[PDB]
RNA sequence: AAAACCCAGGGAACCCACU
């Protein structure tokens, strides 16, 4: 796959003398999943804009010996001539071997696609991409023998460069002598991400201590998606549920009067200012060494989006291991030690609900088989999911007893006339995802589908194939191959409110 | 190696037969019409409609009867297929222009007869 | 020149696509696989006029598909060396002239363009014109060009025109 | 560094067996 610093990162250097592109290489859909978006670099990105950006170069040459960077078929499909070179990496600069033949071949291209330019590309695009450009410019672009050697820097600034290449370049062609978003959609006043390492690491380590978590990252309990096997767990032990609403998982660590922090699935830490958590006995002293688990959800009431935090579990309360107790006891502790003191001081006017950044509440909970009523389903559309908590004590990490219940993949659609050998060439919209360049799905291409070509689109499994749910152009890249595996189970089991409601209802 | 200015052709294009811009236009229009019918058939190639529009823009004989009249008029004179097709396509108006555009017509016909042929072409040119 | 010739090509049929109607499948295959193609010997395969002959189907020994030698009338075009051809101007450049002949792009460089026929980017369309402003060759014009040479690359042919000889330029 | 070890890159001469 891709090593660290697989790419230097500046995606494309400007053309040397407005003639030769000083770029490099790979990061196709297969490597999109393991790469950051600014780092992300598809042939499409250098190209979908290129057709009208006047960046539409007609020759592409791959200098690095390894072919692991990306598939060369797309470049030919783009119409850019895909060429590859065997310039050794590891700090090897060429000496007219695989270079002089290329230079004449490159000269042959000069007119092979003339309105178009050339694309030369070494491992990082500086280790001989310039040396080859410098070599050719001296040969045909009449660039000064010493100056052409330095010309690559003008268009592709070297940054990390290779001295070994410069010495051979100088000698052969002249003289060697020369992100963290708290709540997406609504901004909350007083919530500030903490980037200071002394406090960030301290909060992370204290959360790990309070959770008793082995590894690094999020210490939280991670529920699992159900199959026909997980349903068996009814007859072994009781359960308790609340409704999963579309929100972000957050743990609040109460360490003092102003020591309130947010911890998400990415382990990022934010600081909340104006939240006050009184102690039930003395309302003047504020809670410390308290760890809560909950979700941050946007709730629209009276046409206004009110951020809310629903507390559905407690891990630590004043260093007391409440997480080791029963879940009912933990819910009662949540109630009496969190919700009641805050409302108690709110009634006296010492805590103003308007001045706090967001509301604090506890999620209501139910059970095993009975209260079927919502599956006479009145809120059948308002149900996005449901969260399953057993009666046992809290356990971090992956929990096979804690279940998560919840169209739907971005697709790199490629409409291709797949040409079978000895077969009628057949046009088909190949559907593939990041990490899976191989098309998991191939769909009959309607002319209406043919309006969108090479388009990232959300697809709804209308039939066995997924008709586009939406044009998910907003997702620049298609989702991971594993997300396709995840929906390969998710849209394979019909997962319904009538299926789980009783199951979340009785005991 | 090849030069049609003095009618040097490769051995492959010895039995070849030339066509007009209008003949090619009408053939391509008929093929487009049969493509409109006969469903479960994809669209034709880019070269297809490219040449179709190219020969529709430069069409000079709007009638198939005009095509037949031009052929029945031009075939009985001693002309090569390339020279005949080029004369009927470019449609020159002066014998000097016809001889300059096609340098292989030098002495094939008398300049007065050549001008009479050009006048006939202009007479049967479907004006727009 | 636009030519009407007979060409021989072999079509390969998998048994999966035999079907009840077999010859129509071969006709569709031929109408797809040669159309829009270009050969260095016969030029642009413009269109297939009429499928003339279908040869005997020799099944390849050991391997599954059958082989059909097919003779068919085809409309073709191949650029020549030394002929004046009508063209449509697609772009005027300080280096050359981008012209079009059907599907073929032709590049008329300025050194092969006479000295009077100068380039001016100051005009709203970048165009070629003389100092007398009589002959103005600009975007989307109908001109005539003198084909000097043709180059084939990636299975298609592009050519180079010139205006040295007399009666060359705007119609 | 797709470390897809998707699993040899040695040859020559001699001897010994089995049919």
């Amino acid at each position: 796959k891709i090593p660290p610093r697989w790419l230097n990162c500046p995606r494309r250097g400007q053309p040397v003398a407005g003639r030769f592109l000083p770029l490099k290489t790979m990061l196709g859909p297969r490597y999109d999943s393991q790469v950051a978006e600014e780092n992300r670099f598809h042939p499409s990105m250098l190209s979908n804009y290129l057709k009208s950006l006047k960046v539409k170069m007609g020759l592409l040459v791959d200098l690095t010996n390894t072919s692991r960077f990306y598939d060369r078929n797309d470049i030919e499909k783009e119409g850019i001539k895909y060429i590859k070179l065997q310039c050794k990496g590891h700090g090897e600069c060429p000496t007219t071997e695989n270079t002089e033949t290329f230079i004449r071949l490159c000269e042959r291209f000069n007119e092979r696609n003339p309105p178009e330019l050339i694309g030369v590309h070494s491992t990082h695009g500086f280790n001989r991409t310039g040396f080859l450009i410098c070599a050719f410019l001296v040969e045909k672009m009449d660039w000064s023998i010493e100056a052409a050697v330095a010309t690559f820097a003008q268009a592709r600034p070297p940054g990390i460069y290779k001295g070994d290449y410069l010495k051979e370049l100088f000698r052969r062609y002249g003289d060697i002598e020369e992100g963290a978003i708290f709540l997406e959609g609504v901004t909350v006043k007083g919530v500030t991400q903490v980037t200071t390492q002394p406090k960030l690491g301290e909060v992370q380590q204290k959360c790990h201590q309070f959770c008793g978590w082995e590894g690094s990252g999020f210490p939280g309990a991670q529920p699992v998606s159900m199959d026909k096997q997980n349903i068996k767990l009814l007859d072994l032990k009781p359960y308790k549920v609340s409704w999963k609403a579309d929100g972000t998982r957050y743990m609040m660590l109460i360490d003092g009067t102003n020591e309130v922090f947010m911890i998400d699935r990415d382990n990022s830490v934010f600081h909340v200012s104006n939240l006050e958590f009184p102690f039930r006995k003395d309302l003047r002293m504020h809670l410390s060494n308290t760890l809560l688990d909950g979700e941050m959800i946007i709730d629209r009431v009276n046409g206004q989006a009110v951020p809310r935090y629903l507390i559905y579990d407690i891990i630590k309360f004043n260093s007391q291991p409440v997480g080791d107790c029963d879940f009912n006891v933990r819910l009662q502790c949540i109630e009496r030690e969190i919700i009641s003191p805050r409302h108690e001081k709110m009634k006296t006017g010492l805590i103003d609900k308007t001045q706090e950044p967001f509301s604090v509440r506890n999620k209501p909970f139910f059970d095993i088989c009975t209260s079927r009523k919502l599956l006479a389903k009145e809120v059948s559309h308002e149900m996005d999911g449901l969260i399953f908590q057993p009666t046992g004590k809290y356990k971090p990490g992956r929990c096979d007893d804690i279940l998560k219940w919840k169209n739907s993949v971005d697709f790199r659609l490629k409409i291709t006339r797949m040409g079978g050998e000895g077969l009628l060439p057949q046009n088909v919209g190949l559907l593939y995802v990041g990490g899976y360049e191989r098309p998991f799905a191939q769909i009959k291409v309607t002319k209406e589908l043919k309006q969108y070509d090479n388009k990232i689109i959300e697809c709804k499994f209308e039939n066995n194939s997924w008709v586009f749910m939406r044009q998910r152009t907003d997702k620049s890249f298609p989702n991971a191959y594993n997300t396709a595996m995840a929906v390969c189970n998710s849209i394979s089991n019909p997962v319904t409110k009538e299926m789980l409601f009783e199951f979340i209802d009785r005991c | 190696e090849e030069d049609a200015s003095q009618l040097i052709f490769p051995k492959e294009f010895e039995t070849a037969e030339t066509l007009l811009n209008s003949e090619v236009h009408m053939l391509l229009e008929h093929r487009k019409q049969q493509n409109e019918s006969a469903e479960d058939e994809q669209e034709l190639s880019e070269v297809f409609m490219k040449t179709l529009n190219y020969t529709a823009r430069f069409s000079r004989f709007k009638n198939r009867e005009t095509i037949a009249s031009v052929r029945s008029l031009l075939l009985q004179k001693k002309l090569h297929k390339f020279e005949l097709a080029c004369l009927a396509n470019l449609c020159p108006e002066t014998a000097e222009e016809s001889k300059a555009l096609i340098p292989s017509l030098e002495g094939r016909f008398e300049d007065e007869e050549l001008q009479q042929i050009l006048d006939d072409i202009q007479t049967k040119r479907s004006f727009q | 020149m636009f030519y009407h010739i007979s060409l021989e090509h072999e079509i390969l049929l998998h048994p999966r696509y035999f079907g009840p109607n077999l010859l129509n499948t071969v006709k569709q295959k031929l109408f797809t696989e040669v159309e829009g193609t270009c050969t260095g010997k016969y030029g642009f395969v413009i269109a297939v006029t009429t499928i003339d002959n279908i040869g005997a189907g020799v099944i390849q020994p050991g391997r599954g598909f059958v082989l059909y030698p097919v003779k068919y009338k085809a409309i073709v075009f191949r650029p020549f060396k030394g002929e004046v051809v009508d063209a449509v101007v697609t772009q005027v450049n300080k280096v050359g002239l981008f012209t079009e002949i059907g599907p073929m792009s032709c590049f008329i460089s300025r050194h092969s363009i006479p000295s009077e026929m100068e380039f001016d980017p100051n005009s709203n369309p970048p165009c070629y014109k003389t100092m007398d402003e009589d002959i103005v060759i600009q975007q989307d014009d109908e001109i005539r060009l003198k084909i000097v040479g043709t180059r084939v690359d990636k299975n298609d042919i592009f050519a180079i025109g010139s205006l040295m000889d007399d009666y060359l330029g705007l119609v």
